[PDB]
């Protein structure tokens, strides 16, 4: 399931994402991928169920940088 | 106490805004936010009783 | 249906319009019987002294609202407080005028002397 | 695998010393207990906590959320650069270190002396005079949280922004002392106050006192100190401008 | 298609002075509703008819289940499978049962679908949601073309558009010219366009619809724009029918990029009533009338001639119209012999219908005051300048 | 009161239009000037200092106006 | 003087004494009325409330009931990027519409050949593998389109664009029914062209009438179409639209008013569409576009050269241009044969085509108002007076 | 169950320890201004016979103006330092909101939560960020 991560936290890395079920989500251990680059704002594909980032995926797009080719 | 104990385990009832009493049997009513439903009436509640735009329980 | 404004002018053409708003009712600042009654109401629970001429205080209010009454009578009570007093008298009523129905003027007086 | 995530909520109220209301963002409210072992004390109304999905209890606190553009303009490195990197600023950069650092070093000194320790300064000069790299190399040699904003990027034609974003800026230095706050640019927000009536000068003068507000207002300021740097001093507000 | 709406009872307004002519004839009405009444109860006292097909009818009802929800169908596929969208707004590809109607589904109608497992098992095609029900006027407003005093051009106008294509149209074919698709009345508040919208709604014979126009806003994504259209396929549906929407600056204002969600709904709303306006041919016998106080303020699109081609002005009423308003509004009232009504006539002002109401309302209270009811010119005197609130003086002489 | 132990009288003699956040900062800098010379006693020299420091009130002013 | 609020021997004075004799009787009787009618009222029901069922003998109940017990639903949704799949990451994240959006992968049915960027695909509920791609289909009997392939309209039925028309039989004419000179002459022929004017001024016939003379179909294009509730699978819409261009012989696409969509993700999406069909379809083609609008809002990497060859601006008609719209449409409306239409040209200065039609429509307006068969001139004028101008013009001007 | 009236409440109070910790000694001079606020946030609170035996309402609400860095703010944070009631700290530019209607309901809402609680005092500093003089708005 597609969702924003919204930042991380320091607890040895915690996150706090939102996904696209309009739902802010914590995570004691950010998935299974690595947990440097993470930006706030990177699209990341989390698991359905127990909700942990299973996988990262290209950003989107950033609105009128689409507009423009 | 143990009426109300065995009344309060069961779920709550939707209200909802009915339509219109489509048939003796089927009323359509609107229930937020799930959307319109033809439900059925039981046997306590009389259709002429079930009036468009008056709140009811599913 | 009833509706209060202090600002009748600026609301729309549309809402002010009769059969929509009948009765536009205006309510002037109180003029001087007025004034008197309505220091006799907020002076009812008062604790009064024998010799109070409230209509003197009422002439000591030009073009005050019945507000600014009801704050003269509560700064007179707030003036026999301070003395650890119950009753109020004249003087405490002229003080609690003064305090309350002032205002700020021009100072300048070559500003408030362009008009004749 | 075994961690399944956790609803993410704001403290609004200590019902009792074990119920706490407590809403979930953009979702329903509910009343809530917390975790055996935690430390009630720091559940203060509005705390952001987080929830376990299924008992929905109170499983840990979490810092306050932080505005994306409060993030960014938190996050820009200060680059280290050295105080040899200034020229020529001998009298003004020492007395910049007194009046910044020194109550961050000895507040001791300062109590024994009996003076508050000073809340911050203004920097002006005409540009390219240095302010923005003198605070950069005051923040890089206190090795601090830096804020770096610069004015005229926090003014917003959506009416309640403005004010909003410097109430998260100071919201912010609060919660991560010890912080600079360096506002650039801050002739564009404390202009003067005046009645003429536009739209827009009402707005900032809204945002000036707001930035007033969070920096001498009721809630006294502790270990955050302030640098506002201008190319014209003499439009400041003389509300700001006063001590 | 089915037929029009708006039922009503005997005008009567012939007496007024109830003069026992009203009696008679109010009996008269009322004998037949005592007819009504027994008869239906009578009816419904013997009526046994049911059953019947039964099992049939039994299990097709076992394959529907119990609820069954309403969704609009979207989209059509091969003929066993569709696109229908919950009232939520989630659509869904789903199967259609042999049951169905196939030539009722079209791209709209509600679709009764099976709670789980979704599947269209019927057809709904008197949906009408409470509020465009709402929207549809039952009871015919009791002011009619009597009532309205002057205005003779506008009621002119208004019957050439919305009457006269409903009743005998050949003239208007015979000139080869498209009947007036939409009417928009304007004019300063409380000239007589809603009153002139209440007349037409008496003296009708096609579904009136009133709107609010601030009405069709809804609070949901897409529900303002899905409303807009239930409101027209009604409208369509029960046609001839004429749509009503008072105060069309609720929404009629100049469009604007759009920046918050809320303004782009509206604009997604208000660029749907458009696409619905251009939707229905004018040969179609819908018309639709829009009245406001500031047309200055409406988007130049909505009021093209190829949207709306006639707009109906609504001036300030002359000294014979003025005279015409007080004589309507007078003739229920026991006036005295010494009352004229000429002197706040003359008086040179800016009357509406609704002053010139307001001021008769008043002159009665002031009747009322001295404990008579046959209102002397006093009365009147004074209750102009009761009502009549708020050039310096001698600059112009 | 928090301050060290220092003519304060003739400083409140003089007239000027000065607020109690100015009477502040005075005692504030005052203290932040003998911070700088390191003595843990104000007294006339960095206090006056101090003074003029925060009410400077320069006009400024091109002489034509007044 | 303080006036007396009434007593209740006053209220029970009044309501005796200067009455009817008939007052109570009457109010009574127009209460039972009422009553009367609203016990009809909610005695006579509702009635059906009759679904869709269907005549009997068409029902396959049991195969009703083994679809219903067998076959599942899908919900569609908007895929979206491919991920670069190359058969090791066929994974794509859809967007089902106001619920969220899943990074799923295919159901064994279907090829990746099929699937693509944009297109509506139904999917499970819990895998939500994309089980069968949803083409949204192309009729004219949903929204608006071309619905023309011989437009009625002839170079008779259009004046007062004399240059404007002339310009416009130079791009499509001249390369169409003419390509040997632009062949022999070396140039590419235009391959693209702008109509700006204000609204009504009549670019859009215009347009149609040289796609009844230039032997090819019409084609019309609505922006708000592609803006309005028609948003999304648009592109792929005017992709099918373009594909069937491809097919014809020669078609004369056209948008109408571009405004809505040259000045928005999906609408993007459907810009880029166009982008990717114009300058990727071969110049040399027989379906070269004409382009109109009212706001001259256009993204600038629209007109770069290469695109939009030509600039066409539709002003107001003149004299010539006004009456010999009033001619045109009075051909269509019974009036006399010795109507001044230069007069009525002369008093409608700077009106468009569309209020020109408005007048003729007012004209037989007031024609009717008196009852007349025939319009006169007299009606012309008085619909010039109410349509046109929306003591001094008399008094200072002679 | 029943939660108090104004429990979910989205603006909050002041708690123990946000309490300020200046004193009504802390303020030099300003007797008479001292007066004046406890007369109308401090005395009717805790001496309400007082003002009943007189039979008068107590100030209820009071403007502190003048030039800047008088001893405003620091005396409204001696009050709420001195005082049992339930203090509400707000300033006038935290009250414009930018979703429409979100500013008045925020008002209402502050109103609503010192009217259910105990007597409480609300302290809007700024009061001039929304309270200038109304004027014919065009936008
Ligand atoms: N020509 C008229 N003759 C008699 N009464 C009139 C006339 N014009 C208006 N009125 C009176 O004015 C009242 C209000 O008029 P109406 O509701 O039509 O207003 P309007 O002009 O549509 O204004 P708005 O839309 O601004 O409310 C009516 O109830 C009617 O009694
Ligand atoms: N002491 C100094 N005074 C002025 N400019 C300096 C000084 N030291 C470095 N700079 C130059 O100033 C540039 C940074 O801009 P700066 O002048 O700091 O911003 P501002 O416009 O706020 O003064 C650096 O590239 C550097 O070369
Ligand atoms: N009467 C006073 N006693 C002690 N300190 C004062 C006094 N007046 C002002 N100050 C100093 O000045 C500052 C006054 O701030 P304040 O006057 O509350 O701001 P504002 O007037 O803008 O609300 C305080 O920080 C304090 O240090
Ligand atoms: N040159 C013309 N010849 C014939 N009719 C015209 C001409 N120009 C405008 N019109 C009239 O104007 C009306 C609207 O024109 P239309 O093409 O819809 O305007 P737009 O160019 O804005 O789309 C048409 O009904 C037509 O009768
Ligand atoms: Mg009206
Ligand atoms: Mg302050």
């Amino acid at each position: 399931l597609v969702s924003n991560v919204i930042e991380l936290l320091d607890v040895g890395k915690c996150a706090v994402i939102k996904t696209s079920t309009r739902q802010t989500y914590f995570l004691p251990v950010i998935g299974l991928v690595d947990a440097e680059k993470l930006k706030p704002g990177d699209l990341v594909g989390v698991n359905k169920d127990s909700y942990l980032i299973l996988e990262t995926l290209p950003t989107e797009y950033d609105s009128r940088v689409k507009a423009m080719e | 106490l143990r009426e109300e104990l065995q009344l309060l385990q069961e779920q709550g009832s939707y209200v909802g805004e009915v339509v219109r009493a489509m048939d003796k049997k089927k009323v359509l009513v609107k229930v937020h936010p799930e959307g319109k439903f033809v439900v059925d009436v039981d046997k306590n509640i009389d259709i002429n009783d079930v009036t468009p735009n008056c709140r009811v329980a599913l | 249906v009833i509706m209060a404004t202090n600002r009748i002018d600026i609301l729309d053409s549309a809402l002010l319009r009769p059969g929509r708003i009948d009765r536009k009712i205006e309510f002037p600042p109180p003029n001087e019987e007025a004034r008197l009654d309505i220091l006799k109401i907020h002076s009812r629970k008062m604790n009064l002294t024998r010799g109070i001429n409230l209509r003197k205080i009422a002439e000591l209010m030009p073009g005050a609202s019945g507000a600014e009454v009801k704050g003269v009578c509560t700064e007179a009570g707030m003036y026999a407080l301070r003395e650890r007093r119950v009753h109020v008298t004249q003087e405490d009523f002229e003080m609690a005028v003064a305090k309350v129905m002032q205002k700020d003027s021009e100072k300048n007086m070559s500003i408030k002397k362009l008009w004749k | 695998l075994q961690s399944v995530g956790q609803i993410v909520g704001e403290v609004l109220k200590q019902l009792t010393e074990e119920k706490f209301i407590v809403k979930a963002t953009n979702g329903p409210r509910y009343v809530v207990g917390c975790r055996r072992q935690l430390d009630k004390s720091k559940l203060k109304p509005g705390t952001r906590v987080a929830l376990d999905m299924t008992t929905l209890t109170i499983m840990r606190y979490l810092p306050r959320e932080v505005d994306p553009l409060v993030y960014n303009m938190s996050h820009e490195d200060p680059g280290n650069v050295s105080y040899s990197e200034i020229g020529g600023l001998s009298e003004q950069i020492r007395e910049l270190r007194e009046v910044i650092e020194l109550p961050l070093t000895n507040p001791e000194l300062f109590q024994r002396v009996g003076i508050i320790p000073p809340k911050g300064c203004l920097l002006y000069g005409p540009p390219g005079t240095g302010k923005t790299l003198l605070a950069r190399a005051v923040a890089s040699q206190l090795d601090c949280n830096f804020l770096k904003v610069v004015s005229s990027s926090i003014v917003d034609k959506y009416i309640g922004e403005s004010a909003r974003l410097i109430r998260e800026m100071f919201n912010y230095a609060r919660d991560h002392q010890p912080c600079i706050i360096f506002m650039d640019e801050i002739d564009a927000i404390g202009g003067r106050r005046f009645s003429e009536g536009t739209s827009a000068d009402r707005e900032i003068q809204r945002t000036l006192m707001e930035l007033l507000n969070q920096m001498d207002g009721f809630d006294t300021l502790h270990r955050v100190k302030m640098i506002m740097a201008t190319n014209r001093p003499d439009t400041l507000d003389p509300a700001l401008l006063r001590p | 298609t089915k037929g029009p709406d708006a039922a009503s009872k005997l005008p009567l307004v012939t007496p007024h002075t109830q003069c026992r002519l009203k009696l008679l004839k109010l009996e008269r009405i009322k004998d037949y509703l005592l007819m009504e009444e027994e008869f239906i109860r009578n009816q419904e006292q013997m009526k046994p008819l049911e059953e019947k097909q039964e099992e049939e009818r039994s299990k097709v009802d076992d394959l529907r289940g119990t609820p069954m929800s309403v969704g609009t169908l979207e989209e059509i596929i091969d003929d066993n499978h569709a696109i229908v969208s919950t009232s939520v707004g989630s659509e869904h590809y789903v199967s259609i049962l042999s049951f169905v109607d196939k030539d009722l589904l079209e791209p709209g109608c509600s679709v009764l679908l099976n709670h789980k497992v979704h599947a269209v098992i019927g057809v709904l095609m008197d949906d009408t949601d409470p509020l465009v029900t709402v929207m549809k006027v039952e009871k015919a407003p009791q002011e009619t073309y009597a009532d309205i005093g002057g205005l003779d051009n506008q009621i002119q106008e208004i019957k050439e558009s919305v009457e006269l294509p409903l009743t005998h149209p050949e003239y208007y074919e015979e000139m080869g010219i498209k009947p007036p698709k939409g009417v928009i009345l304007y004019g300063p508040p409380g000239t007589g366009k809603t009153l002139l919208a209440k007349a037409v709604a008496n003296q009708t014979s096609a579904t009136f619809l009133r709107v609010v126009g601030s009405e069709l806003i809804q609070k949901y994504l897409g529900d303002g724009p899905k409303l807009v259209r239930e409101l027209f396929r009604v409208a369509e549906e029960h046609a001839p029918s004429i749509v009503f929407i008072d105060e069309i600056d609720a929404i009629g204002t100049k469009r604007y990029d759009s920046n918050s969600g809320g303004e782009r709904e509206i604009q997604r709303t208000m660029l749907e009533l458009l696409n619905q306006l251009d939707g229905f041919d004018s040969r179609g016998d819908v018309k639709v009338i829009m009245a406001t106080n500031r047309i200055e303020t409406l988007d130049p699109a909505l009021i093209r001639p190829g949207r709306i081609d006639r707009k109906i002005e609504f001036p300030l009423p002359d000294e014979k119209t003025k005279k015409r308003i007080f004589q309507i509004h007078t003739s229920r009232m026991t006036l005295a012999d010494d009352v004229t009504l000429d002197d706040l006539i003359m008086a040179k002002d800016d009357l509406s219908g609704a002053d010139i109401k307001a001021i008769c309302t008043e002159a009665g209270l002031m009747a009322l005051r001295e404990r008579r009811m046959k209102v002397t010119n006093e009365d009147f005197k004074k209750s102009k300048e009761n009502v009549l609130y708020k050039t310096p003086e001698g600059l112009y002489l | 009161s928090k301050m060290n132990l220092s003519d304060l009288e003739d400083y409140v003699a003089r007239p000027d239009k000065i607020s109690g956040a100015d009477i502040n900062s005075i005692c504030q800098e005052s203290g932040m000037l003998a911070v700088r010379e390191n003595r843990y006693i104000v007294l006339a020299k960095d206090f006056e200092k101090a003074y003029k420091t925060v009410i400077k009130k320069d006009e400024q002013e091109h002489e034509f106006y007044k | 003087k303080p006036i007396r609020a009434l007593d209740e021997g006053d209220i029970a004075l009044l309501k005796t004494y200067g009455q009817s004799t008939y007052s109570r009787q009457i109010k009574q009787v127009e209460d039972d009325i009422q009553q009367l009618l609203k016990k009809i009222n909610e005695l006579t029901g509702i009635k059906e409330s009759d679904t869709g069922l269907a005549p009997p003998a068409l029902w396959d109940l049991a195969a009703d009931k083994q679809t219903l017990q067998s076959e599942q639903p899908l919900q569609v949704a908007r895929c979206t990027k491919i991920i670069n799949a190359d058969s090791e990451d066929p994974k794509y994240i859809i967007n089902v519409k106001q619920f969220a959006k899943f990074v799923v992968d295919l159901s064994d049915q279907v090829a990746p050949t099929d699937i693509e960027e944009g297109m509506r695909v139904g999917v499970d509920r819990n895998k939500y593998q994309i089980h069968i791609p949803l083409p949204p289909k192309i009729d004219p009997t949903v929204t608006m389109m071309q619905v023309e392939e011989k437009p009625d309209v002839t170079y008779s039925d259009v004046g007062g664009c004399k240059e404007q028309i002339e310009k416009l039989r130079e791009v499509v004419e001249t390369p169409l029914l003419h390509p040997e000179r632009f062949v022999n002459l070396g140039i590419e022929p235009p391959k693209g062209v702008l109509l700006f004017g204000p609204p009504g001024t009549g670019k859009t016939l215009c347009a149609r009438a040289v796609a009844n003379r230039t032997d090819a179909c019409f084609i019309r294009v609505i922006g708000s179409e592609l803006v309005q509730k028609y948003v999304g699978e648009g592109a792929r819409m005017v992709r099918e639209l373009f594909e069937m261009a491809r097919t014809k012989k020669a078609c004369l696409i056209f948008f109408d008013e571009i405004d809505a969509i040259g000045g928005d993700n999906e609408v993007q999406r459907t810009m880029l569409e166009l982008i990717n069909q114009l300058d990727g379809f071969d110049p040399r083609g027989n379906i070269k576009v004409l382009m109109a609008t009212n706001r001259p809002t256009l993204d600038p990497a629209l007109m770069r050269p290469g695109r939009l060859d030509r600039k066409i601006e539709f002003s107001l008609p003149d004299l010539e241009g006004r009456t010999h719209i009033f001619k045109i449409h009075a051909r269509s409306m019974s009036v006399e044969r010795d109507i001044r239409f230069e007069l009525l040209a002369r008093l409608c200065p700077n009106s468009t085509g569309a209020e020109i039609r408005s007048v003729c429509t007012e004209a037989g307006m007031f024609a009717i108002r008196a009852r007349r068969k025939i319009a006169t001139e007299k009606d012309f004028l008085e619909a010039v007076n109410k349509v046109i101008k929306s003591t001094p013009r008399y008094m200072t001007y002679n | 169950d029943v939660l108090p009236p104004e429990a979910d409440s989205s603006i909050m109070m002041l708690t123990s320890d946000q309490k300020p910790d200046v004193m009504y000694a802390d303020i030099g001079g300003m007797d008479i201004q001292k007066q004046e606020v406890r007369e109308a946030v401090e005395l009717p609170l805790t001496h309400f016979e007082l003002y009943k035996q007189i039979g008068i309402d107590p100030p209820r609400g009071v403007l502190m103006y003048g030039p800047p860095g008088c001893g405003k703010t620091m005396l409204a944070k001696a009050v709420a330092h001195h005082t049992t009631a339930a203090f509400i700290r707000v300033v006038g530019s935290e009250f414009v909101q930018k979703y429409l209607g979100e500013g008045p309901r925020m008002v209402r809402d502050v109103f609503r939560l010192a009217k259910e609680n105990a007597p409480a005092i609300i302290f809007i500093d700024e009061i001039d960020a929304i309270a200038t003089k109304r004027f014919d708005a065009q936008t």
